[PDB]
């Protein structure tokens, strides 16, 4: 907001059976994509390193309340049961869900974000007027240190 | 007699920039009336021509050329820009020309 | 597998990594130092004052 | 004319060891760097 | 505001955004590695200069024995007596690698770029000289003797200029100290000249070598250059070392362990080698004036080049006949250095003037030519 580095970004950790996509997408103008791209990588490493009880604590109301929006309509509550049956094996409720959510802590955060996030070499997708962006050793190195 | 032919041919593989799939144009530097003509032309060729060069750069990068099927032949050569390129040299003698007047 | 020990323990971290070269550094040196020397001594046997030396050091008067 | 001489040559030694060690580490790095561009590909998708 | 401090900062912002986030063409050569060298070269020669200067003595009577003693007694000296006196050649070597690649690729049509380099040239030419006169030997001392003789061939003024050069009537005590203060100098105004030079180039960007744009694929200087650049250190610093390690007076003329005597020219006076091959023009033209014009001119028809680039291509990449006559040239030049290295006799008189024509020539003559021949071939 400060610096207008975007029009949009969002996180997403996406599953499958076996493996997976943890990242981000934003969208931009040619000549902020560096910036953000910056501000970006900046705050993953602020994951792996500098967590706060503040930041999770946040973290988890606000994951708790999409995690009951899952659930706000049939179709909704079908599409979980369908899904948690398929894939998790059986149905997994709000009450562990919850349960899980709370467990959860700063070390705990930076503990598994160091694990799947820090000094790994990421997959990088960019369409558009990308100039401004550049060299996928430049993004790598983004990949530690903060 | 096709002996201005037989020489031209010869100097073209001799200069090589066809080893990089460059056209003869490609190769042109860019002075002033250069990228004028660069302008002035059609989305399309422009964009290969585009191609042809930052491929040909990925190729010097790698110390490496086309392998010999891929090379552009002394026939075939698209002289793309050269008309354009003349028109503007002369647009720009006849300004010349006139402000002395 | 050391590789990964070492990724893992030293070389990841970017702070150990630094510890690294130098600890490394040090022994480095007084090894890399003695062999040259010794290489060097070797190659000229009987020449060096090192090797002279015992003649007058102490053994006449 | 030169007393350095002896003490001259052993460094010339010792240059040569680490000389050696260095330009070779140095040259792996410089290609795996590199490496990134020298492999790449690229093609022209034109639309149709 | 600026996010990272390394893009606002009114300094970073500078060793960023002139060797970290520059734009550099993917494709340049070894040939362009160059340009690092010589600016860690400066740099270098500038550090043991000063190491050496904290034990020199400029006086007559003294300049010799304190070198000596900086060898033989200071902590190293004898070492960083080395490294100073062969960075100087490497320094030339590579200011010479420097200039063929320019040459070659056209990067003289970036033309303040290369105009401040000449100015380089003949400062870098200037320095190396009078360094090579502290030590007073009997080159140093025969060698300011003729340089500063030059002016003489300057018609009025020219009797006169002399007399400051020397300070007095006769080379002696005040050139000496006035040599070591200049060369003191020097090697900052270098430095400085370096800045522009650099920044006169990044308006335009670097050159590459097939010589088209290369905007469709620029990369950050760093990791990219700046590793490419550390192994061409290593790599110079190898043969630089192996010399100054085990071989140093290799490069070296031998006159220089005499005390300068003005009453005895050595008969076998050569300058540095470096300076030979117009030590060999000089030689050519058999008349005072001749002599000196044909010198001044054998550098600074540098000038001249961008001028006389009558191709429609860039660079001799493809350019088969330019490229003979390139190297032709360079051969050129390596036989004028040998010819200045001999006396100056039968057969050698001969084979000299034709190299020295030879030069001009294949410089004002030829190249345009063989140039303007070319477009025809293409059909231009
Ligand atoms: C080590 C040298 C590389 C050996 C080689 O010729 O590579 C061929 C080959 C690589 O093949 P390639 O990828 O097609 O070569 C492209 C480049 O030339 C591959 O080379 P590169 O691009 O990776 O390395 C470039 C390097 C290459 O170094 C040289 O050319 C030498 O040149 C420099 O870095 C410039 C420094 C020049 C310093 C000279 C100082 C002047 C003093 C004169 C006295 O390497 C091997 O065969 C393996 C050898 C181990
Ligand atoms: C002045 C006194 C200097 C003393 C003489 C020193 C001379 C040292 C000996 C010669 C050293 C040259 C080494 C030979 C290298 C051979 C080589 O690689 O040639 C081929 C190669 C490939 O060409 P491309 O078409 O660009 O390739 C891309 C497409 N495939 O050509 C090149 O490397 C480009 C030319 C490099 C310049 C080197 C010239 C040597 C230096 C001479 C100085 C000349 C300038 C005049 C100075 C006046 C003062
Ligand atoms: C103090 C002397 C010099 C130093 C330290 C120096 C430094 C540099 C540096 C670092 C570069 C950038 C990298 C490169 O392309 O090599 C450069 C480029 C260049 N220099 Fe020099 N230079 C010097 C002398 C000269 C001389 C003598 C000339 C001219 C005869 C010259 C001509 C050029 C040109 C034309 C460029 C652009 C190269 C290109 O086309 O990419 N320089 N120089
Ligand atoms: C442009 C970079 C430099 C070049 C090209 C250069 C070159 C030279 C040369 C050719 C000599 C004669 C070496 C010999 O054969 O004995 C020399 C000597 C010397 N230079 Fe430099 N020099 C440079 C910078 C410096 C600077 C700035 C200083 C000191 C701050 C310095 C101080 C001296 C001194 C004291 C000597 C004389 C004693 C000796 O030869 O060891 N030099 N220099
Ligand atoms: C002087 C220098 C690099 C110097 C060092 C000192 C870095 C600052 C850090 C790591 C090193 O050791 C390099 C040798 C680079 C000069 C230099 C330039 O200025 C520019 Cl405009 C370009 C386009 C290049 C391309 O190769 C270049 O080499
Ligand atoms: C190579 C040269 C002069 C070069 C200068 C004068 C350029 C023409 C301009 C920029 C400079 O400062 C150089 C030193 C002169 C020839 C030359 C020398 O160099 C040297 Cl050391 C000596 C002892 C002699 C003796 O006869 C000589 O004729
Ligand atoms: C890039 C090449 C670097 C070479 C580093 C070699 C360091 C020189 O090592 C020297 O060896 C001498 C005799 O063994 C000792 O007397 C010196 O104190 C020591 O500094």
């Amino acid at each position: 907001v400060e610096h207008k580095l975007c029009h949009s970004f969002q996180t997403f950790n996406t599953s499958y059976s076996d493996t997976g996509l943890f990242g981000f997408h934003f969208v931009a103008d040619p000549l902020s994509i560096d910036d953000m791209m910056f501000c970006a990588q900046g705050e993953w490493m602020r994951l792996c390193t500098s967590t706060t009880e503040s930041e999770v604590k946040r973290a988890k109301n606000h994951l708790r309340s999409a995690m009951v929006a899952q659930l706000d309509g049939t179709t909704p509550v079908c599409e979980t049961i369908g899904s948690h049956l398929l894939n998790y094996g059986r149905r997994i409720s709000l009450e562990e869900w919850d349960s899980r959510i709370s467990a959860v802590d700063a070390r705990m955060v930076r503990d598994v974000c160091s694990k799947y996030i820090y000094d790994k070499c990421p997959a990088l997708a960019a369409v558009g007027p990308i100039e401004q962006l550049l060299d996928y050793n430049r993004i790598r190195s983004g990949m530690y240190w903060i | 007699g096709r002996l201005m032919d037989r020489i031209r041919k010869w100097y073209y593989n001799a200069a090589g920039f066809n080893k990089y799939g460059l056209m003869r144009d490609d190769t042109l530097y860019e002075d002033d009336d250069v990228k004028e003509a660069l302008k002035r032309l059609p989305k399309d060729l422009y964009n290969e021509r585009m191609f042809r060069i930052k491929r040909a750069l990925d190729l010097s990068l790698k110390h490496r050329i086309l392998p010999k099927e891929q090379w552009v032949k002394y026939e075939e050569d698209k002289p793309y820009l050269e008309p354009y390129l003349k028109e503007v040299i002369r647009e720009r003698l006849e300004r010349e020309a006139w402000n002395k007047k | 597998a050391l590789l990964r020990q070492a990724y893992s323990a030293l070389f990841r971290r970017t702070s150990t990594f630094a510890l690294t070269v130098v600890l490394g550094a040090v022994l480095f040196e007084r090894a890399f130092d003695q062999g040259a020397d010794a290489i060097f001594e070797h190659l000229n046997e009987g020449k060096l004052w090192k090797h002279i030396k015992h003649k007058y050091e102490a053994s006449e008067e | 004319a030169e007393p350095e001489h002896d003490q001259r040559k052993r460094m010339g030694l010792k240059m040569l060891l680490i000389s050696a060690l260095l330009t070779s580490l140095l040259y792996y790095m410089k290609r795996h760097k590199w490496s990134v561009l020298k492999s790449r590909k690229m093609a022209y998708r034109p639309p149709k | 505001m600026a996010p990272n401090i390394r893009k606002s900062h009114p300094l970073l912002k500078m060793i960023n955004n002139s060797l970290i986030d520059l734009p550099a063409p993917s494709n340049i050569s070894a040939w362009w590695n160059f340009g690092s060298l010589l600016a860690v070269c400066l740099m270098t020669q500038i550090l043991t200069g000063l190491l050496l200067a904290m034990h020199y003595t400029a006086d007559t009577s003294l300049a010799f024995s304190s070198v000596a003693h900086t060898c033989r007694n200071v902590q190293y000296g004898w070492l960083i007596r080395n490294l100073h006196a062969n960075g100087a050649s490497f320094f030339f070597i590579c200011i010479f690698l420097h200039i063929g690649r320019g040459l070659y690729y056209g990067s003289y049509l970036y033309k303040e770029t290369w105009n401040t380099g000449v100015i380089l040239l003949l400062t870098l030419m200037a320095t190396a000289f009078v360094g090579y006169v502290l030590p007073w030997g009997q080159m140093s001392f025969w060698g300011a003797t003729v340089i500063t003789n030059l002016f003489s061939a300057i018609p009025y003024i020219g009797h006169t200029l002399v007399e400051w050069a020397w300070g007095g009537f006769s080379v002696d005590n005040p050139t000496l100290t006035r040599f070591f203060a200049l060369h003191f100098l020097l090697p900052f105004a270098i430095a400085g000249i370096t800045i522009i030079h650099l920044t006169f180039l990044h308006e335009s960007g670097s050159n590459n070598p097939l010589g088209i744009s290369s905007d469709s694929d620029k990369i950050p200087f760093h990791p990219y250059y700046s590793f490419k650049d550390i192994l061409g250190l290593t790599l110079m610093l190898t043969p630089f070392l192996t010399l100054a390690l085990f071989s140093p007076n290799l490069l070296g003329d031998p006159e220089n362990f005499t005390p300068a005597n003005p009453l005895v020219t050595p008969p076998h006076i050569k300058p540095e080698w470096y300076f030979l091959f117009a030590y060999a023009i000089l030689r050519s033209i058999p008349n005072k004036l001749g002599g000196v014009l044909a010198l001044a001119a054998s550098v600074l028809i540098l000038f001249l080049i961008p001028f006389l680039h009558k191709s429609k291509q860039r660079t001799m990449t493809f350019r088969p006949l330019s490229q003979t006559l390139f190297w032709l040239l360079v051969a050129n030049l390596l036989i004028l250095t040998w010819i200045g290295s001999q006396p100056v006799e039968h057969p050698f008189i001969i084979i000299g003037q034709m190299a020295s024509l030879s030069y001009f020539t294949i410089l004002l003559i030829l190249f345009p030519t063989i140039g303007t021949l070319e477009n025809k071939m293409l059909n231009y």
